[PDB]
């Protein structure tokens, strides 16, 4: 890649990054694409990338890749592209897509409030802070926890989880 | 670039004369103003100080004029006499129109590169001279590259929740000198009262992690606010945040100062002490024993073992006897060998 930069050219190094998927489906490497794309000057293929990317991602959706941690990356890359953008609604629609296609959603509820935090404050709050709790339990400030709990709630979850 | 403004400054002993040379030679094409200085000049500036100096309305207009001229590729050349110009009228309507002209530079200088020296007059302008529009002024600036200013107007003028935003502001501003900023907003939300708060926290420190400064700080920030909100576990936060070179020196010293003012203690001690630094460590956790007689001379003795500071401390010890004195005689007199 770096001498097919090196070569002045930016054609048919379109086909060797989609090879370079081919050959090495890692998130690490349509990361690397999407870094290309921003050298590139056409904004419409990073775009354009991004949906290939997340198109392929919900084809092969079962566990048949990557963790939940590389596919979180990848939407939160994509979120903060769409954030430089001026499409907000679609990066919207496309974290309410995230968690419903997606379970176990540690990571991207987390890249999500994030999102929320910079772009609301209450739900930001109560779901980073139900993380810390879980976070907390991990580590065990357990009483903190459910004190946490107690005041954020989902008081039947509070009371629930209080008891356990 | 100097020859104009001599011949100007010959004619300042009487009227405009070479001042009218200055206004002949750049009046002829942008080359001899614009392309002369090859960075920012004030020769049109000049002029229109010059007939400001004269009169009021032909200086307006000879302003206008250097406005006319287009400068070169360089930065804050019309910005002065926009300055001069924006005083000018205000010596506030006429001050809001050279804001009004300046909101076009902002408009025309941002799209030109798809200005912040200007963009800054600007915000000075906005938030001088009603509240909305600065703030709109402020977004503006944002995009474009002081934030802490935000912060203050919004503090003074809307009264947390204009400073709560300002606080996003600075931590959207992933620019450098963030450590402070994140400081700051972490600072204000305490006096301006917050688990929301905690976690904003949390995020700083996690974040600024490789900043080598002011990371004791930071912990002081975090126990601290621990401290508001309720407690020992959160003097554990600090300590574990002082316990992960001279940075973390000044951290150490902080963990001392938290376990100083707490078994638990004696666990600290342990940890810290156990982190050249150490030996003093040592010495700090040695005299926490010494407030905790078998244990904490076994304590002394330890920190001895890790130069005459700790003879001093050792003697110390024997106070709180009269083999432990022979025992400090011995210690003392074996470290000498060494």
């Amino acid at each position: 890649v770096d001498f097919e930069i090196r070569q002045k050219n930016w054609n048919g190094v379109r086909e060797i990054y989609s090879k370079y998927v081919m050959a090495h489906p890692q998130m690490q490497t349509w990361l690397k694409w999407v870094r290309f794309e921003n050298r590139h000057g056409n904004t419409e293929f990073t775009r354009s990338v991004y949906s290939l990317a997340i198109d392929t991602v919900a084809n092969l959706q079962n566990l048949q890749i990557w963790s939940d941690m590389e596919v979180a990356k990848l939407v939160n890359s994509f979120a903060h592209w769409e954030a430089a953008q001026q499409e907000y609604e679609r990066s919207s629609a496309l974290y309410q897509i995230a968690i419903e296609k997606w379970p176990s959603n540690q990571l991207l509820k987390a890249g999500l409030l994030d999102f929320e935090k910079q772009f609301n404050s209450i739900e930001e709050t109560i779901s980073y802070k139900r993380k810390m709790e879980y976070e907390t339990i991990l580590s065990n400030y357990d009483t903190w926890w459910l004190y946490l709990d107690l005041i954020s709630e989902f008081p039947k979850q509070i009371m629930q989880t209080f008891e356990k | 670039l100097v020859e104009t403004w001599m011949k100007r400054v010959s004619l300042q002993k009487s009227a405009a004369e070479k001042c009218n040379v200055y206004s002949e030679a750049i009046l002829k094409i942008d080359p001899r103003k614009v392309g002369t200085p090859g960075s920012f000049g004030r020769l049109w500036c000049s002029y229109g100080d010059l007939y400001w100096r004269s009169n009021a309305i032909s200086t307006a207009r000879e302003l206008w004029t250097q406005s006319l001229k287009v400068p070169y590729p360089y930065i804050e050349d019309l910005e002065e006499i926009y300055l001069n110009w924006a005083d000018r009228e205000l010596d506030v309507e006429r001050a809001f129109s050279i804001l009004e002209d300046a909101l076009h530079v902002p408009t025309n200088p941002e799209i030109l590169l798809e200005s912040l020296r200007i963009w800054s007059k600007y915000i000075d302008y906005l938030e001088a001279y009603i509240f909305n529009k600065t703030k709109m002024a402020y977004n503006t600036v944002i995009d474009l590259r002081p934030a802490m200013a935000e912060n203050f107007a919004l503090f003074l003028q809307n009264h947390v929740m204009e400073s709560f935003q300002v606080y996003e502001k600075t931590i959207p501003l992933f620019p450098p000198e963030i450590q402070y900023e994140l400081w700051i907003e972490y600072l204000e939300v305490a006096t301006s009262h917050p688990e929301h708060i905690r976690f904003l926290f949390e995020k700083a420190l996690k974040n600024l992690c490789s900043n080598g400064i002011d990371c004791k700080t930071i912990f002081i920030a975090y126990s601290v606010f621990e401290e508001r909100i309720s407690i020992s576990k959160s003097i554990e936060i600090l300590r574990r945040g002082a316990v992960i070179l001279e940075s973390r020196l000044q951290l150490w010293r902080m963990c001392i100062s938290k376990a100083e003012s707490t078994s638990v203690t004696r666990e600290l001690y342990q940890e810290c002490i156990q982190i050249s630094k150490a030996v003093e460590f040592v010495i700090k956790f040695s005299d926490f024993e010494s407030s905790i007689t078998i244990r904490a001379r076994e304590i002394l003795a330890y920190g001895a073992k890790l130069n005459t500071e700790l003879w001093d401390s050792f003697e110390i010890f024997e106070l709180k006897x009269x083999x432990x004195x022979x025992x400090x005689x011995x210690x003392x007199x074996x470290x000498x060998x060494x």
